[PDB]
RNA sequence: AACGUGUCGCGAUGGAUGACUUGGCUUCCUAUUUCGUUGAAGAACGCAGUAAAGUGCGAUAAGUGGUAUCAAUUGCAGAAAUUC
RNA sequence: GAUGUGGCCUGGAGGUUAGGACGAAGCUUAUGGCGUGAGCCUAAGAUGGACCGGCCUCUAGUGCAGAUCUUGGUUGGCGUAGCAAAGAUCUAACGGAGAUAUACUCAACAUGCAACGUUGGAUACUGGAGCGGGGAAGGAUUUCGUGCCAACGGCACUCGUA
RNA sequence: AAGUUUGAAAAGCACUUUGGAAAGAGAGUGAAAUAGAACCUGAAGUCGUGACAAAGACAAUGGAAGUACCUCCAUUUCAAC
């Protein structure tokens, strides 16, 4: 809240043949009488400084959220929509793809990879793996350096 | 060669002003060798500074 | 690293100086007059300018400078005798001649084929004006580059 | 645990690391023979170690470590060098992760480290 | 003619842009977390083989002691592996 | 002044497709193509050296020619105005890279000018209410010797309170 | 006010030559030296230079339509076409 305003800046008024913007007081430095407090001034305060009581979050009707989830589930059962989203389901036995519950008993990632290869879900996983790269732009420096596609979503009955 | 130091020392030793000090226009190497008060006194004795 | 390339590199000699500390405008006038000259004729010209029997013609930087009869040989009416620029250019010509001799060329056959005077980075001082004003008192150095080619 | 979610913090921890953390960071892989006989994959380089360059221009060059600078993040190797304009010989620095340790300079403390490290 | 006017190629001056950020700002969390007359916080002097600032330290002065580490520090110089 | 635009452009986020060391963004253009336009795309760099494009959606510190606008730089005026109070310097020698510095023709002048310090002479000024000796306040190493001339002493310096 | 952001690495330009020095001219390191040191890129504005276009005084700029000259550009044709 103090980011552009920590100065004792005052306007010089008219009669000095300069613009009426407030200027840094004092002397002996390069900021003496340098213009201040304005969004158009070098070290000044931005226009409408941002606040934390901006409306960051949203409230959605519960029925509309359930409606959206139901629509997304219904769309996931249409192979045309799955292909149009970008997934590679060319070798998938069936949509929706339902597998035996014994996959929860796996303890080695190798067994999981074998199961993914057998159920032909490996093409989408390979798509995601090949899609990995360095993010373009500022997010590269903002802790989101790597990007990749979204692959299959495996749904479990429980947390085990 | 600059003889400012020798002229100042001769002025102080002889108790006169710089206008009263005569450094030989010859003997410039001999005078420039002197770098102490005793050396300037030796020069004054020899007659190179009057 | 010159703005122009000599026709035959092995027959040419180059000389350069950066941040000369002579006035850029005076040096611009002084060095430009020897472009196209034989080296010896340019050196004779600089000696005669020092002797004040010939002048350096001032073009493009002659605003309200005096008129002289020695500018008539250049088709002009305003010329001066800037000695600092002349001696700096004499030193530069000596360097070019030394380079030509070390390359194995004949200094009496060289023709100056390229002269370029450019403004260098300026040096800042101050002057004090009435009513407590401080105002720039600047120095304008120059870069000078040249090469000469044997004919 | 230098690596974390925040890249700023991870880089700050890496480049402002103390001397001993820098020692740990400047580890080199052991040779296949050393991996076989110690069951350890990598060790921090040390003076008098015998190393071979695997990556860079000097790949294949073999020599004994003369210095682990730890301030320039490099190790100096006797056989790795070049001449200056004067013609005098100067040591070229190599990052330890580009070399491979072929012989260990063994001391009782380093033996204890190896026993701590071995996977058996 | 010369000054001067364009256009192109190459130079100069000048440090915008783009990339990169050990910085800032903002939010959230943890806890045997809250200085001082047993002299605090602030001031001032000083301390290195070499040492202006800065950092650290206080005539035991770029540190003594102890515990962990396990062979450096590093511009140059000086010294030179089991606790010592 | 209102409104519309599968209307253009910018920084980020979800997605989705691509591209890059056989060269990414940035930058340059008599460099062409497309669009009514905002713009988009290609080409070439004898540019660059590591990131990044298209499309759908989300988001905003999202588009400049001017505010006696802010900051930084540049710029004509301009080699111009000027650098004119306190009278002043000359001469030889020495010192210094600072000279007596030359392609031919050639006695020298007509082709190395001008400027420095010290010493000796000459000339002058301050004229004891002194550009004389000492102190306070203020300053604080400017004092001294040696070296030194990048920058500074608004001309100069080989001199200097540099 | 100010990113010391050269380069992967100082390998930070030995040596020769001119210069009183600063520097220049070569040479050398480096993939690069208009990467040579507070050095990545290096814009605009302004200036220098070489080449070319010309051009009275209509301030210059500007529109519309031609033409002269140029064009490291874009297309289309080269034969029963
Ligand atoms: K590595
Ligand atoms: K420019
Ligand atoms: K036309
Ligand atoms: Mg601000
Ligand atoms: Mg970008
Ligand atoms: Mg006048
Ligand atoms: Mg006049
Ligand atoms: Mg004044
Ligand atoms: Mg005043
Ligand atoms: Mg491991
Ligand atoms: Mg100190
Ligand atoms: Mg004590
Ligand atoms: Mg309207
Ligand atoms: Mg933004
Ligand atoms: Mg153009
Ligand atoms: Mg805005
Ligand atoms: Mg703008
Ligand atoms: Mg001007
Ligand atoms: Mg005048
Ligand atoms: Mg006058
Ligand atoms: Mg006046
Ligand atoms: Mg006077
Ligand atoms: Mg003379
Ligand atoms: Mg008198
Ligand atoms: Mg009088
Ligand atoms: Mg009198
Ligand atoms: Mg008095
Ligand atoms: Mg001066
Ligand atoms: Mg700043
Ligand atoms: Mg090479
Ligand atoms: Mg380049
Ligand atoms: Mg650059
Ligand atoms: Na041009």
């Amino acid at each position: 809240r103090l980011s552009g305003m920590n100065h004792s800046a005052h306007s010089w008024g008219t009669g000095r043949a300069v613009a009426r913007i407030p200027r840094i007081s004092g002397g002996g430095t390069s900021t003496s009488g340098a213009g201040a407090f304005g969004n158009m001034c070098r070290g000044g305060r931005m226009f409408a400084p941002t606040k934390i009581f901006r409306r960051w979050h949203r409230k959605i009707n519960l029925h509309q959220k359930r409606f959206a989830v139901v629509s997304a589930l219904a769309a996931s059962s249409v192979p045309s929509l799955v292909m149009s989203r970008g997934h590679q389901i060319g070798n998938v036995p069936e949509v929706p793809l339902v597998v035996e519950d014994s996959i929860q008993g796996y303890e080695k990632t190798k067994e999981a990879m074998a199961f993914l290869k057998a159920i032909a879900a490996i093409d989408d996983v390979n798509r995601v793996n090949d899609s990995r790269e360095i993010r373009a732009g500022r997010g590269k420096m903002r802790n989101r350096r790597y990007v990749a596609r979204r692959g299959p979503m495996l749904v479990m009955p429980n947390n085990k | 060669v600059s003889l400012k130091l020798q002229a100042r020392l001769a002025s102080s030793i002889l108790g006169c002003g710089r206008a009263r000090v005569w450094l030989d226009p010859n003997e410039a190497v001999e005078i420039q060798n002197a770098n102490s008060r005793k050396s300037v006194r030796k020069l004054i004795k020899d007659g190179f500074i009057i | 690293h010159y703005s122009r390339k000599p026709q035959v590199s092995s027959k040419s000699a180059k000389a350069k100086v950066s941040d000369l500390r002579c006035h850029y405008k005076n040096t611009f006038e002084t060095a430009n007059v020897i472009n196209g000259m034989p080296l010896r004729k340019a050196q004779q010209l600089y000696r005669q300018v020092l002797a004040k029997t010939r002048c350096i013609p001032f073009k493009r930087y002659n605003g309200k400078i005096g008129r002289t009869a020695q500018a008539k040989e250049w088709g002009q009416t305003k010329g001066r005798w800037p000695r600092k620029s002349v001696v700096a250019m004499m030193s530069l010509l000596k360097n070019a001649e030394a380079n030509a001799i070390e390359k194995g060329l004949d200094p009496n056959q060289m023709v100056i084929k390229h002269v370029q005077v450019d403004q260098a980075a300026r040096m800042r001082r101050r002057t004090y004006r009435a009513h407590g004003r401080i105002t720039p008192y600047m120095c304008s150095p120059c870069h000078v580059q040249l090469f000469m080619s044997e004919k | 645990s230098i690596k974390c979610g925040s890249r700023r913090k991870a880089r700050r921890a890496h480049f402002q690391a103390p001397s001993h953390v820098r020692r740990v960071l400047m580890s080199a892989p052991l040779s296949k023979e050393l991996r076989a006989k110690y069951n350890v994959r990598a060790m921090p380089v040390r003076k008098d170690d015998e190393v071979i360059v695997k990556r860079g221009t000097f790949k294949g060059r073999e020599g004994k470590v003369t210095a682990c600078y730890r301030l320039k993040w490099v190790i100096l190797i006797d056989k790795v060098n070049r001449e200056k304009a004067n013609g005098s010989t100067v040591a070229v620095g190599i990052h330890p992760s580009n070399v491979e340790i072929t012989k260990l300079k063994l001391t009782h403390h380093r033996k204890s480290i190896l026993e701590r490290k071995d996977r058996s």
